[PDB]
RNA sequence: GAUGUCGGCUCAUCACAUCCUGGGGCUGAAGUAGGUCCCAAGGGUAUGGCUGUUCGCCAUUUAAAGUGGUACGCGAGCUGGGUUUAGAACGUCGUGAGACAGUUCGGUCCCUAUCUGCCGUGGGCGCUGGAGAACUGAGGGGGGCUGCUCCUAGUACGAGAGGACCGGAGUGGACGCAUCACUGGUGUUCGGGUUGUCAUGCCAAUGGCACUGCCCGGUAGCUAAAUGCGGAAGAGAUAAGUGCUGAAAGCAUCUAAGCACGAAACUUGCCCCGAGAUGAGUUCUCCCUGACCCUUUAAGGGUCCUGAAGGAACGUUGAAGACGACGACGUUGAUAGGCCGGGUGUGUAAGCGCAGCGAUGCGUUGAGCUAACCGGUACUAAUGAACCGUGAGGCUUAACCU
RNA sequence: AAUUCCUUGUCGGGUAAGUUCCGACCUGCACGAAUGGCGUAAUGAUGGCCAGGCUGUCUCCACCCGAGACUCAGUGAAAUU
RNA sequence: CACAGGUGGUCAGGUAGAGAAUACCAAGGCGCUUGAGAGAACUCGGGUGAAGGAACUAGGCAAAAUGGUGCCGUAACUUC
């Protein structure tokens, strides 16, 4: 199986309509340090539910 | 839960406990369309599947030089009485190997207890 | 007369007085309540909307909560509509019991069958598996030919190949009911019904002789 | 097609799965803190928490059965003495999982797993 | 079950010892034969002094099934060896005078009393 | 300038010049069963030996094992069995190389789907304020097969043999849908037996490898060979056919008017999808009731506040699932994991002491373990939140309310 | 017949049923005696046939174990047009 | 090509095994330059399957089955 005619750029960009990435909006707000983090995830310094979880 | 609720009241409380590999007699109710009579079955039990109301046991009989295997339901009303004369001594839940070896060379032992 | 709506919890055999085993299906039915009654003047047809079971208040949102409060009925798992029999009349809010199936002796069960996902041609349409030897290469369960040569030049609609099975309404007709319990709210129907354990089932009177 | 079926495959056969479950569980009980993927830790729970429950009761038969797992004498020695009394008054839920984002090498879901208190 | 090209034994003293089930009667696209059925068999080896010879084709009635017989109460009747009774082509009458081996009760249901009567067992 | 040919496997579709089932006419149609002709394509329409065979002969069933088209259907679906490039041999022709619609052996079947087509599942938008539900149905799709027995009735017919029409009730084969209640299979996540070897220091006891090292069983789920149901009855209009009255044509005539029957043929009636049915349908419920400024002064634009119902996202997950999507739950919780009890499976765990030099057995013990199954248990994980989604919804006409 | 178009030559065996095979006849288009005729033990990854065990080749496919196929992260072709 | 291909000679341990075969280890060397999720259709390599056992197919193709030692015993033909 191989092409018979060259698809146009319209077809290429028309196929890529559903390939757009989705962006997060409301990740989280920490109640102790007030830094953004993923939902149900620890922060950069290992903070979750206010109390330290990793102890470095 | 709900299934069990229908399970318990259909149980028969006079079911004997028999070890696998024992000589078991089964009395069954056979109907000719007008009269009900008792039929006797002599054999050794080879497999027991006791799971709720669906409890079943397989018994093998060597009759007229031919082996016959029949199963029963421990809670069905078709059976009348279950009796055990000789208790076998086999350390296996299933006795399926009895089919291959001949009966004369497959004499079972008694648990002596 | 109308049927009921219930949930399947399992199925078990039943022993008769003569020893014959009758495998029946155990379906629990809750006391349904009429939520709406339809008439010719407003909707152009007569039907009654009923609900079964209970639903948590937090999960219930304002629209259906107000709909239930209009009829004076509490929350329910779901809503279904049953057509009347040209003379049978129901009122809003009355409970529906189960003993009314003491004379139909034949019921029809509809429900969502078990989902098998994307099934192959052999499993879907009961096709014939090709030979696995005699030189066969990379073609065992493939459908094979799906049409003729260029004279038609296309594949006809409704052709049989792989697809998604289950997760759809399935109707089984002429099912015999054995026993019905009012104090326990259980129904025993001979045979097998579609769907898995815990799935919602709709039982209706048999329409055929 | 997975109707009421449990047990992840982890792209491994039974022998490799059992071996790496055993190694992971030994490492966890030795260190009390492990960072791994979410499915790996989730399947680790079903191996470690029953192991802790077995270790709750100390006996020669129980110790031998525990040694049949993790294939380590030191691991069993740490058990029945340290995690026993700590989890004696606890009925399940000995392990917890804390998600920590994704790796920069293959973009796999990362999560830390640890005990209840860890005595720290 | 019993189907075409099946090695079968004998439950009667007609003279045959092993018979070959090669055709099953009952209708179009008949796949299997139960415990009581009419099948077409060919003799594969028989006693030279018996009532039948080698190569004869005649109708047979199944007596025992290896798979078993489904009772109305969820009971199966297994057997060790599958046999048949030799019957005449034109008339459904047994050829042998005696039946050796167990016989199921289902043969009585479909009006086969000749085998049941002269059977020293069930 | 190229694998592309015949046959076989899978998959079928259409026509009726109909093989059966269905409705009839005539008959050299006593009946059953037969011959011919008409209508009718809804359904069904075989298994093996020989040969590669299509076709055929043979053996055995059925109602039959229909005739043809679709590149003598279908090789970017499979087979390479015939013929057949390169080898060789047999018989014939030719002095010969070689040839032979003469015969035998062996002899590479590629392609990751771009488009239309088909099967399923999703995202955006619209249906004119938004949102959550439940339904009517314009349309489309799935099935429409029948053998045998009994009663009628050994009745009608028939000298006897033979043997009815119609109707009713059961029991079979194939097909389709559903289920795991039983029977089994699988069940490399459960237990046990056993060989070789290595390791835990050693005895015992375990673990790895040797196809799961080789076997025996077996939880749940899946599955059929297992069991439940269906092929309707009926209604309307008809083909052939049978008719009533009835003139043209004083008779006659199924037709010129009118009326009444009439088939598995058509539409309903059985099941499923179905308002993208843009002709965008119907019903119920819920929510939103501020201010100011500017321009070209109108379905105008701009600013502050407000963010409702609901939706979206994340986590636990599923008898839902390729991904999407669907379903249940998120502290006001049994959603998943762990634990307890119970059940099931395997089978008498380790250790102790005794008997036996030893292997081994014995009481502890139907003990130990037990995955996916059942009932409970917040012990753990499902954070307080935040994002989208608004501020009463155009014009004209018609009926009422002032 | 490795040779026969008539041919599936005629008969028998094998099979319920055998255009294959074997055994008898020669009507040898177009076998034939060193471009060798007949037989021949053993042998042959040689052609054909039959029998016994064995099995998913099939009736009739079902389940399970892994690698791809599906999603995510990174790198990233092709014939054809 | 940092390629599942080929390349001559020497060293030749333990266990069980007739054996340089085979299975596990000693010293020694590696886990094979993309990983993580779920376990659809379908493909490839396998395990098992109730009943029949070649009925499928051109054809027992592929599969499946036997497989060793010691003892007894072993046909037609024949160049013995």
């Amino acid at each position: 199986a191989v092409q018979q005619n060259k698809p146009t750029r319209s077809k290429r960009g028309m196929r890529r309509s559903h390939d757009a990435l989705t962006a997060v909006t409301s990740l989280s707000v920490d109640k102790t340090s007030g830094e953004k983090h993923l939902r149900h995830h620890i922060t950069a310094d290992g903070y979750y539910r206010g109390r330290k979880v990793i102890a470095k | 839960n709900i299934i069990k609720q229908l399970e318990q009241e259909q149980m028969k409380q006079d079911v004997p406990s028999f070890r696998p590999g024992d000589t078991v007699e089964v009395k069954v109710w056979v109907v000719e369309g007008s009269k009900k009579r008792l039929q006797a079955f002599e054999g050794v039990v080879i497999a027991i599947r006791n799971r709720g109301l669906h409890s079943a046991f397989t018994v093998r009989k060597i009759s007229n030089g031919e082996g016959v295997e029949r199963v029963f339901q421990t809670h069905s009303p078709v059976v009348d009485s279950i009796s055990v004369k000789r208790r076998g001594a086999v350390r296996k839940a299933k006795l399926y190997y009895l089919r291959e070896r001949t009966g004369k060379a497959a004499r079972i032992k008694e648990r002596l207890n | 007369m109308i049927g009921l709506v219930g949930k399947k919890v399992g199925m078990t055999r039943i022993f008769t007085e003569d020893g014959v085993s009758i495998p029946v299906t155990v379906i629990e039915v809750e006391a349904n309540r009429v939520t709406q009654v339809k008439d010719l003047a407003n909707d152009g047809y007569r039907a009654i909307q009923v609900t079964t079971g209970a639903k948590k208040a937090n999960r219930v949102t304002k629209p259906e909560a107000g709909h239930f409060a209009k009829a004076g009925v509490e929350a329910g798992r779901g809503l279904w509509e049953f057509r009347l029999a040209e003379g049978e009349e129901f009122t809003v809010g009355q409970s529906i019991s189960v003993e009314l199936f003491a004379d139909v002796k034949k019921v029809d069960v509809t429900g969502t069958s078990k989902g098998k996902g994307f099934a192959g041609t052999v499993k879907r349409w009961n096709f014939r598996t090709q030979d696995a030897t005699h030189g066969n290469s990379l073609s065992h369960r493939v459908p094979g030919s799906i049409g003729q040569n260029q004279t038609p030049g296309k594949v006809f609609k409704g052709k049989k190949m792989a697809g998604q099975m289950g997760n759809e309404r399935v109707t089984v007709q002429s099912l015999d009911v054995v026993r019905v319990d009012a104090e326990r709210n259980l129904l025993l129907v001979k045979g097998a019904v579609p769907g898995a354990t815990g799935s919602d089932l709709i039982v209706k009177p048999a329409v055929k002789a | 097609m997975r109707h009421r079926k449990s047990g992840r495959q982890l792209n491994r056969n039974s022998s490799h799965r059992q071996a790496m479950f055993r190694n992971m569980a030994g490492s966890l009980v030795r260190h009390e803190i492990i960072k791994t993927t979410l499915p790996k830790a989730k399947e680790l729970r079903r191996v470690v928490e029953p192991l802790i429950t077995l270790a709750k009761t100390d006996s020669v038969a129980n110790r031998r059965l525990a040694f049949a797992r993790t294939r380590d004498n030191e691991i069993v020695a740490k058990l029945f003495n340290e995690l026993g009394p700590r989890f004696a008054s606890r009925a399940g839920g000995y392990t917890r999982i804390l998600k920590c984002g994704f790796r920069a090498g293959d973009n796999a879901p990362m999560a830390y797993i640890e005990l209840v208190d860890r005595s720290e | 079950m019993i189907q075409e090209q099946t090695m079968l034994n004998v439950a009667d003293n007609s003279g045959a010892r092993r018979v070959m089930c090669i055709k099953v009667l009952g209708g179009s696209h008949r796949r299997y034969a139960g415990v009581g059925d009419i099948i077409k068999i060919t003799i594969k080896e028989a006693i030279p002094r018996g009532k039948v010879k080698k190569g004869d084709v005649l109708k047979a009635v199944v007596v025992r099934t290896k798979k078993g017989v489904r009772r109305p109460d969820g009971s199966v009747i297994r057997f060790d060896g599958n046999a048949c009774v030799l019957l005449n082509n034109n008339s459904e009458q047994p050829i042998g005078t005696r039946i050796f081996g167990p016989v199921t009760r289902e043969l009585r249901s479909e009006k086969f009393m000749k085998i049941i009567s002269l059977a020293p067992e069930v």
